[PDB]
């Protein structure tokens, strides 16, 4: 079920994020992959706040699990930031700022933000209201079929920048360049500058 | 792997086990490594057979997967006797391991799909339980002459093959065969045979495994009606333990009796290991049983004579073991013979003991208090069956599991190491004697006393004489004022006689 995928979530928000309840996150991410692109319109506030949660508790602090769920969260912000739907728990600026802080040491996101956050995850309603075996077999078989780096790129900096490299490279192999381009030439004001300028 | 695919692995493991074991004349004498790695694979698919755990993922990826010490599991007393020899802190390459858990020590659960593949076509099932009964006895010759040492490695091997074939042997149900062969009667039975009948006849007792033997019974063909009576009449429980240990006591004492007057015995005619740890599990098996029957309260009338002569061949096997360890010539070894057998310091009435053991320069000193120094505590105490291994559902077992290793761990020695051995069988045996002549009505002063009087004033039995103190001095004299230090004395001048007139030369 959704529910147990969001408890870690609901319960760290009062706190910090236990390091026990992150591979169950990525594992629930993965999982849900070819729904979490495609939904309805009174779906997507709770999965677009979900992921909010998400990218804020991952950038907060094996290595394969969690660049694939960190690239799933890329493609998710990208093309919210292309389509942007009126509805979305989540605006295009704070999609923004949760990309470029998923590239660096998370300073983007504020309380009185994810306060808000959570006040929708328990409004909203959800998809299937909400006021060990196979896992590590999963693991196995994402350590065997790929090779990660190492090192070809004291401890907590090394593994931080690792960390980032992974996201930038999965943010540039969806082509997330031009795209970020694309919206920031098409502006609602400053068109009339460009024009003026032309 | 698919289920056709395994199940055509496990049938190939069968017929290898069937046919290597055909040829146990053979195998006697090599050292089963080879076999213990086959046995240990054939236990880890008994037990995981459907899935797979969870560590040997990790420890497949930690040790293989992961970018450049390996993760195992390996025994935890093998490997302790390895690393206790290797001294120095290395312990480089692992060769005893285990692929199992350590968790599943707890009584261990038989996989389903296992044994509907073992009780089913393509398998002989009978035949198997043969081959695994039989497959005990694979080192029992390499102890047996050529005055070479036991290295540490085999002396490990075996010891690891021993347990892994014990712990298999434990999980394996029943087969129909060898209930009927011990069901009506029990004849034509070896070593291992008894090995393995003590440990069921003490399983199918009270611990509610029958409902488990008759539910495995019930498969391969075999209806309720008939496994009911055939458990039944397999067990009805002190009197199958004496009759049982009685025939083994007395085939003990036809093989020993070809042995006979004072001769000194050569080292190739001492029995092997596994004769001696056996006769050792079926005198503490006795010890237990006549125990809790005694406890709980003409069986006996039989059982004296046999474990008396028992007690004067082993006293004369370890005066013999001792002896040649002493290329000295065989009439000075009779004359040493004689100065020992007066000897001894545990016994307070004798003076001439100690001293003329001392005033030898150095032959029979170095050795004397190497082989003394040899301390038998490994082994499990007095009434520690009683204390400390009634909690679990069959003491008896316990008792039996703890003296077995201690009996396999006095292989990795390179001095003395069957004295260990030696040692404890016989201060069991004569435990045992005390035991039964306080609870027995009938009673043979001279046989006994000639028969015990030679164990407090021998040398070769010094941590044993003190038993035989307790046991004589409250039958047959405080040891001060009675006939008993008359006796005593009368010993010494006989040895003192046969000392002065024998050899003067």
């Amino acid at each position: 079920g959704w529910e147990v995928a969001v408890r870690p979530l609901l319960s760290a928000s009062y706190s910090a994020f236990e390091m026990k309840e992150l591979p169950q996150l990525v594992a629930s991410v993965i999982e849900s992959e070819s729904e979490i692109l495609h939904h309805e319109k009174q779906y997507e506030p709770f999965y677009s706040s979900f992921v909010a949660l998400s990218t804020h508790y991952i950038t907060t602090v094996q290595l394969q699990s969690v660049a694939a769920a960190c690239k799933v969260l890329i493609e998710f912000s990208l093309l919210r930031l292309e389509n942007p739907d009126e509805a979305c728990a989540v605006s295009q600026k704070h999609l923004i700022l949760l990309i470029k802080g998923l590239c660096t040491g998370c300073s983007r996101l504020d309380r009185t933000e994810i306060i808000t956050f959570t006040a929708m995850m328990k409004s909203a309603k959800l998809p299937q209201t909400l006021s060990r075996q196979k896992e590590v077999q999963m693991n196995f078989l994402n350590q065997l079929t790929s090779v990660f780096n190492p090192r070809t790129v004291a401890s907590a900096i090394k593994t931080k920048n690792v960390f980032i490299a992974q996201n930038v490279a999965s943010l540039q192999e969806l082509g997330g360049s031009e795209k970020l381009l694309r919206v920031c030439l098409n502006l609602p004001y400053f068109l009339r500058y460009i024009n003026r300028f032309q | 792997f698919t289920e056709t695919g395994r199940r055509a692995i496990l049938s190939l493991f069968v017929q290898i086990i069937q046919e290597l074991s055909v040829n146990m004349d053979a195998q006697m004498r090599f050292v089963p490594l080879i076999l213990a790695r086959l046995l240990l694979i054939f236990d880890y698919l008994l037990h995981q057979y459907s899935k797979a755990p969870v560590y040997l993922f990790e420890q497949v990826q930690h040790n293989l997967l992961s970018p450049p010490t390996p993760l195992y599991h390996g025994f935890k007393e093998v490997e302790e006797n390895w690393s206790k020899h290797f001294s120095s802190d290395a312990v480089p390459h692992p060769r005893f391991y285990c692929v199992l858990s350590p968790e599943a020590s707890e009584d261990n659960r038989l996989d389903s799909v296992a044994c509907d593949v073992l009780f089913s076509k393509l398998v002989k099932y009978d035949e198997l339980y043969a081959a695994l009964t039989a497959l005990l006895a694979a080192g029992s010759q390499l102890d047996t002459k050529e005055n070479k040492n036991v290295t540490a490695l085999e002396a490990c091997a075996l010891q690891y093959y021993f347990l892994i074939l014990w712990r298999i042997l434990g999980i394996l149900p029943p087969s129909k065969t060898y209930i009927n062969q011990l069901s009506m009667n029990s004849p034509e039975m070896s070593e291992c045979d008894i090995l393995h009948t003590l440990r069921w006849s003490s399983r199918l007792r009270i611990s509610s495994y029958v409902n488990w033997i008759k539910d495995h019974l019930i498969k391969q063909g075999m209806k309720a009606e008939h496994a009911s009576s055939l458990l039944e009449l397999a067990s009805t429980s002190v009197k199958y333990d004496v009759e049982i240990v009685e025939e083994y006591f007395a085939r003990q004492i036809s093989s020993f009796c070809s042995i006979d007057c004072t001769t000194i015995l050569q080292l190739h005619e001492i029995p092997s290991l596994q004769s001696i740890y056996t006769l050792d599990a079926a005198i503490s098996k006795v010890q237990v049983s006549l125990d809790e029957h005694f406890s709980k309260m003409e069986i006996t009338k039989n059982l004296l004579p046999a474990t008396l002569q028992l007690i004067d061949t082993y006293a004369s096997f370890t005066r013999a073991y001792l002896l040649q360890n002493f290329k000295p010539s065989k009439e000075k070894l009779q004359g040493f013979a004689a100065v020992l057998a007066i000897g001894s310091s545990r016994c307070k009435a004798n003076t001439l003991g100690p001293t003329l053991v001392q005033n030898l320069p150095s032959s029979v000193q170095t050795v004397c208090e190497s082989w003394n120094n040899i301390n038998t505590n490994e082994f499990p105490n007095i009434g520690s069956w009683r204390n400390a291994f009634a909690n679990d559902t069959i003491p008896s077992e316990s008792y039996i599991s703890a003296v077995q290793a201690a009996h396999l761990g006095t292989l990795c020695s390179q001095s003395l190491p069957l004295a260990a051995s030696l040692k404890h069988t016989l201060l069991s045996l004569v435990r045992l004697t005390g035991d039964l002549i306080v609870w027995s009505d009938e009673m043979n002063p001279p046989q006994v006393i000639r028969t015990l009087l030679p164990l407090l004033l021998e040398s070769s039995t010094e941590s044993v004489a003190e038993i035989s103190s307790n046991s004589l001095e409250r039958i047959l004299g405080p040891a001060e004022s009675d006939e008993f230090l008359a006796r005593v004395y009368e010993k010494l001048i006989t040895g003192c006689y046969n000392i002065l007139a024998n050899h003067a030369d």
